[PDB]
């Protein structure tokens, strides 16, 4: 039913992000066949008389039996009814399991053992047991593990874990953080009930009167039923229009009246279900989830390949070489599929222009990097080098022209602000991104803002490691101090800079931007470099090693893949304009990379060849550099190659 | 374009003496090694031989991408040394069309390779295997190559 | 003063624990040449009457003259004047930058201009600004900014305002979401004031209220006194009985009525400038505070002095062979003057019996890690590479009786876990983790149950590794298949792999560790080595860069420094009982700089000594067959290595 | 107390037409750089030549230092043949006992110092400075020793 498929999904949507807090209700505990009340008040009334009231009792009796027995026997004599009924140990029932299974947040619970406390023991994870108003206070972790109710964790009295209704009648004036925030979490997260009836008329007053102060703004939290018998279509209504969202056990599977645990077996199945490609069969349903996945990253106009498959959360593993090949994908070959229908003109005829216009969309970029096929099929494979980097391209005097030029929008300034930083002069650089970044929620682009943040950080990084070096060094070398900055920028600068880390820069953003940039946060810590050279230093070893005996073939012995990476990262900052061009990284590793192709090219070259050495690739790549190596050795090269690969 | 070198290599076994067929194809590593080496086992002699060219000889094959097979993997699960055949296109640069191919086979082989890997970050499988090459003490063993392009 | 020196103390405390949330002012707020509220007051008198009151308004009058305009002509000419007097923007105040500095949990602001969220938004973070009852539910963000004031984003007109009679009349029951949500963010955090005036006293109103009840739980807020008129003991006195803790502006520092200014900046700046000491003063707190932070640090078992992150929040930086070199100190050295009274005798009997029994453990502790002495007297040192093993070096009977008995001690089992795993009796070592974090849960020693912990995954990896192959590899290398383990275990471990990851292992551990084992941190992730690598690179390119150009190198510039490293790595996963050892190129990381140190003193046999070799260095290091290197050869030799080091 | 060895040494510099007193404290990575060299300088003409000396002689110098001199640093804030005069000392394995020093002096050394140390992370200050040996047309400087192990 439509109904049930939408709350699951809501469920499932606002847990991804993790905003789930489950209420831990009374019914979990009888569910492990600890006995109820039922036989608490037995032997109160057996003191008052001798013989327990036929009926139901009242919303009041059930409150003031107990009441009564203390007024009247004692305190004493209550403690001591306390420790004769409450001294029971009992293990874990499949439910605890379960509701830790969903993967919570908070965990509030109103039944008065410590079974869910030891449920997470087990279950390994940590929570801050809060029990006594005192406990707010001292608060030991971001996780809260309210019990508005109160535990006998520190023994069996009053002051404990209590039911007496005048305790009823004492509020919140005894325990008012606890009220305060069990207001806030039903307020900020979507909640979901469990083991719990229509018996807490308290709980529904609050939530009839938050919904009374919210207006219409308010998320409706969900409810489990658990009545075989069907539960009225007036009384769901009432409750709709109460404000609470029924989720009815009876309409999804079939059992007897003393069923029981094995319904709520039943509705943590129907939670568990949490995925997203398990929904993946139809043709067009495939292109439209990867459009609403592509789609917010327009504004970048290239990503990198093995960064790729971050933002697939690994499901296909994408070879630099331009194939992809499936890494934890256990659902449709929705890869496969278009793969199969780029290949196929007529398939591609077979579409509306609903699915053009990100057709058209996608080709631009997609084309752009140059991914082709799988790596089952694929035949002979060759990627396309070429560099519009003009600030790459060493004319300085065409980029000063450009920077003479007015404002056109908020690209053009990026592009504006970055070769600005390329003439090396920094203040008006620093400037423009403080204009960029005050009015860059006015047009509200996601990526821009954070490449902007990043712009900043590594301008700030560059502008006080060259301070640095002329602190001290400067005087020695060019004699006089030149101090290229005023002190108040400097001051400025210092003093909007004081604590600032990267760390959290991808902490303090707004959730709705990682959703849909996953993959491009590796560019703020300092694993700008590590996830790169790692495989260089491996490969390096592994050609040096593979030497000149085998591990054979014309086109996949060596630097195959070594420039598929290449120069696909080679333009990455490159060409989308990001900044720390000019960094001992870079330098690292073109530096690497072209003595890779050098000598791969040279140990073939001299290469002893008894019968079958030769009979291997019987062509050569010889290294036949090109005009970018060659800007590459100007820029990012010291030993430059044969400084000292012409001594060894 | 720019500049790429490109082609594909296969990798096929066999089971001597059988007909089962099950092991990874199309390895993108394929690798193989050869080695001659030599060191003093003959400092000393009765000062009368003739030769015996002893030529300690090393060969290690190494291929991996996976996924070898199903079928004779399940009618196993219920020491031939197995056989192998390899197979490479060669192009001719002065035309570069698919004209030649070269035949590669081993009568033995001995697939001997560490059984620990134990990556902390999970790879998309690869379990890289390596062999060595065996010979009998009959005869022939090591390579027998065919010549393909007979125009 | 003393009372100061506390108040300072606890806001250092308060300052990165993250228990710190402001309470912006008025005085800010005015600071910016923003129209006062009075000013507005005079405006209204005029349109109403056309005469100004002769005398100061009552503190009704302040809020009840627009009631009155609103009444009598309408809010028509109020939404007019709304525009007319809003509608104004201004320059920005260094104080917002100031409080921000800090990086507090929120911000509470009582104030309608936006300059507060011009300062946000400049600064980095994106708040969920709240200030309605539809803002609370949207909020998607954890960091919040709460303006009670309420602010003007939805238009210039009265009704999102909170400007009239009725309103804080009825601020019960219009606004009262925002109102709970503050009271808890009172409560679960440290409040200090800035610029708030005395015309309303949001103090007076709250304070009663939540002092309602406030029984032991409080932590009083602390407010600054900003008027130029000073604090009077009665005032202080009245105050503090009250529930506030104030300081006064010119307490410390005086200066003219008018120069608000210079007087928060002071009292600020004082309150910022103390970074981690510079209170500690005479010797008694010496010792205290490397107390607190080393006590911890007797736990574990040998520690690499690379892993020396943070000892004091990045204060000093610890270089290889254990010397001290000042990275951040700016206030007491409290290093200088413990490692002097361990050098000092006489003043060592200053110390008391108890400060003398911490004194020995620590110099004992000194001892046993490594570090000796500081670069100021640094000499001729030597420290002991003595390897202390069992596994390492394969006394398999040992641990084969060490087995057979019934420990006592948490330690005991986790040792005997991490000798069995070592065996490769894999089974039973998930029963005993089991074990521990079962039982390890009621006490507080967690550093044994986080590396316990981090153990189940990577054996668990190590294990899944195997068997894919186990029924692949199997046949390909001896033949017949085997099945070492049963259907049920492999149930219960892909169970209990379903839902678990390593991301948030550290996440998942309570705030007292994360202070305390901080530097517990780096290990568990992957890309250590992956980290460390990277360094290891740049010393072989060093290395290999000197031995190209023959450099003579003072001192330690030894590829030792390379093997020294390597020592430290074969050491420090090893001394701790783990498993990550035995791993996948980890094997390659040793073989590179192992067959790259053959070739270091290889090529080093040949040196064309000029003028110094024979002077510098008489009866030269000479390379020695080391027996740690021995038993890295016989615990990690592969063939391939042999072959190429064999031709080379 | 096993085999962490290791020796300290000196590094002094001073500004020549004047008694400036500049130093550093110590030098841990002190890469000491010589390099002999030559490719091609003879035309090979005038049959006899009588002649020839040519040797490329380069000395480096390498030094980190966290002490420069405020005693003139703050005076200059608000060149001269920096000349280096390198110390040391050495021991005798036979006794192993303080009783030789060792100076080594350089008279006219200018620093040639690179302006890229660009990196990420902030390091421990550690300020590697380089020099290069420069020499006049007259004669003489380059290295000068002194020996104090008289006995």
């Amino acid at each position: 039913d439509n109904n049930v498929v939408e709350c699951i999904k809501e469920i499932t949507e606002s847990s991804r992000n993790g905003k789930l807090v489950f209420f831990v209700g009374a019914g979990v505990s009888t569910l492990s066949d600890y006995p109820q009340w039922w036989r608490l008040v037995d032997k109160y009334h057996e003191e008052l008389y001798g013989s327990p009231k036929k009926g139901n009792y009242s919303s009041d009796e059930y409150l003031r039996i107990p009441q009564i027995f203390y007024n009247v026997k004692g305190e004493m004599a209550f403690d001591g009814i306390l420790k004769d009924f409450f001294q029971v140990d009992k293990p874990t029932n499949p439910i605890h399991d379960k509701i830790l299974a969903m993967n919570p947040a908070h965990v509030i619970t109103t039944n008065y053992d410590n079974l869910i406390d030891t449920a997470c023991w087990k279950r390994g994870k940590y929570f801050s047991v809060i029990s006594a108003e005192e406990d707010v206070a001292n608060a030991t972790s971001s996780r809260y593990l309210l019990k508005v109710a109160g535990d006998f964790r520190k023994g069996f009295k009053g002051e404990n874990v209590v039911l007496k209704e005048d305790d009823y009648l004492n509020y919140d004036q005894n325990y008012p953080l606890i009220s305060n925030l069990m207001k806030t979490i039903i307020a900020t997260h979507t909640i979901v009930f469990i083991g719990y009836g229509l018996g807490d008329y308290n709980i529904n007053m609050l939530l009839n009167w938050v919904r009374k102060l919210q207006k219409d703004s308010f998320h409706k939290p969900f409810f489990i039923r658990t009545d075989p018998s069907p539960i009225e279509n007036e009384t769901l209504i009432y409750y709709e229009n109460k404000g609470l969202r029924i989720i009815d056990a009876a309409s999804l599977i079939d059992s007897n009246e003393y069923d029981y645990l094995e319904r709520y077996s039943a509705v943590m199945d129907l939670l568990i279900e949490s995925q997203e490609n398990k929904f993946i069969t139809k043709d067009d349903e495939v292109i439209d989830y990867i459009y609403g996945k592509i789609s917010p990253l327009f504004a970048l106009q290239y990503i990198r390949k093995i960064d790729l498959k971050h933002v697939f959360e690994y499901d296909y593993h994408f070879e630099v070489n331009g194939t992809v090949v499936r890494h934890k994908n256990k659902g449709f070959g929705y890869m496969e599929r278009f793969f199969e229908l780029k290949e196929s003109c007529d398939e591609r005829s077979k579409l509306s222009k609903k699915q053009y216009e990100r057709f058209n969309a996608l080709f631009n970029f997609f084309e752009k990097n140059g991914v082709i096929c799988m790596a089952k099929d694929a035949g002979t494979l060759n990627t396309s080098i070429e560099i519009n980097s003009l600030a790459y391209h060493g004319k300085y005097d065409v980029m000063k022209k450009f920077i003479e030029e007015q404002s056109v929008s908020i690209e053009d300034d990026y592009k504006k602000a970055f070769f600005l930083a390329c003439l090396g002069r920094w203040e008006e650089s620093y400037d423009l991104y403080s204009n960029i970044i005050l009015n860059s929620i006015d047009e509200s682009n996601g990526c821009v803002y954070y490449l902007s943040q990043i712009n900043r950080y590594r301008i700030y990084q560059s502008i006080t490691q060259a301070v640095t070096q002329f602190n001290g060094l400067g005087l020695l070398t060019f004699g006089r101090h030149y101090k290229p900055f005023t002190d108040e920028f400097l001051a400025r600068i210092e003093r909007e800079m004081t604590n600032f880390n990267i760390d959290d820069l991808f902490n303090g953003m707004p959730f709705e931007f990682q959703k849909k940039y996953k993959i491009l946060e590796f560019l703020s810590d300092n694993q700008f470099l590590y996830d790169d050279t790692v495989k260089l230093f491996e490969l390096t070893n592994k050609v040096r090693s593979e030497m000149s005996e085998g591990s054979y073939s014309f086109g996949m012995s060596s630097d195959i893949v070594v420039l598929l990476r290449l120069y696909d990262n080679l333009r990455f900052l490159y060409e989308n304009c990001l900044w720390s061009v000019s960094f001992h990284e870079f330098h690292q590793y073109i530096r690497n990379s072209m003595s890779l192709l050098i000598e791969k090219a040279e140990y073939e070259r001299t290469r002893d060849i008894d019968e079958l050495g030769f009979s291997f690739f019987g062509k050569k790549s010889g290294f036949f550099m090109e005009y970018y190596d060659f800007v590459n050795i100007s820029r990012h090269f010291k030993i430059d190659d044969i400084k000292n690969l012409e001594r060894s | 374009m720019k500049t790429v070198i490109q082609d594909t290599a296969d990798v096929y076994f066999k089971r001597k003496s059988d007909g089962k067929l099950v092991f990874t194809a199309e390895a993108q590593t394929a690798s193989f090694s050869q080695a001659i080496s030599e060191e003093k086992l003959r400092g000393g002699i009765g000062n009368k031989p003739l030769y015996i060219l002893k030529s300690e000889k090393e060969i290690n094959l190494t291929v991996k991408n996976a996924f070898f097979d199903l079928e004779w993997l399940a009618m196993t699960q219920g020491s031939e040394r197995y056989e192998v055949e390899y197979r490479t296109i060669a192009y001719n640069p002065d035309t570069e069309e698919v004209y030649s191919d070269i035949y590669i086979q081993f009568p033995n082989v001995s697939p001997s390779g560490e059984f620990e890997m134990s990556l902390e970050n999970g790879n998309a499988l690869a379990p890289e295997i390596k062999f060595e090459a065996l010979a009998d003490t009959d005869t022939d063993e090591m390579a027998v190559v065919i010549e393909a392009s007979r125009d």
